[PDB]
């Protein structure tokens, strides 16, 4: 029904959970390996994590230890998450439906 | 175009 | 382990989204039934990050309670529409993109 909305949403997800694994790996080397981190932390900003093969594809030029480490730990992280996040978003949506709906009508009699 | 990106 | 922090900040993120996804549509729809209305809404949408739903919807509030109303609607539509689909599709195509990367950079070692 919505085919075209699920492509870009999933791809969308794909990249998110890129990010999200480049933020543990972020956070673990600023504790073992200072130095990477800070570089890491640059590459990001030369590279978009939301256009995620081509950040990693750059990262290959760079380190390519690292971007085998980020494929390991995203495909995790989506094992762990992707199954809980259909409960999770509707039932999210819903009750943020209710409380814009409550105080949006509140607002037109206050 | 209105973009999505995260913060 | 403890993937749960990072499900919530996911959830998060695809509520924004999907939100995003729905402004999205009105705007295609609006372009085409109220083009003033659509240029607005882009305006509006420059004005504020829309990847802050709540933050994005108590604003416009605040302008056209309407339009809000109607966001509410669609992006639960698309919401029920596309989330059964999305473990999936990702976890696939996490696997497929994993493949031709590791084989990319694999096979770029040999060069």
């Amino acid at each position: 029904e919505f085919k075209k909305v699920a492509k870009e949403t999933a791809i969308t997800l794909q990249s998110y959970l890129t990010y999200q694994a480049v933020r543990l790996i972020s956070q673990q080397l600023s504790e073992t390996n200072p130095g990477q981190a800070i570089w890491l932390g640059e590459f990001s900003k030369r590279h978009p994590i939301q256009e995620s093969d081509l950040y990693l594809e750059a990262m290959m030029l760079e380190n390519k230890e690292l971007v085998l480490r980020i494929l390991t730990v995203r495909e995790n992280l989506a094992e762990g998450v992707l199954e809980f996040l259909p409960e999770m978003v509707l039932s999210q949506i819903k009750q943020s439906n209710g409380n814009h709906r409550r105080s949006l009508l509140e607002r037109l009699t206050q | 175009e209105i973009k999505f990106e995260f913060d």
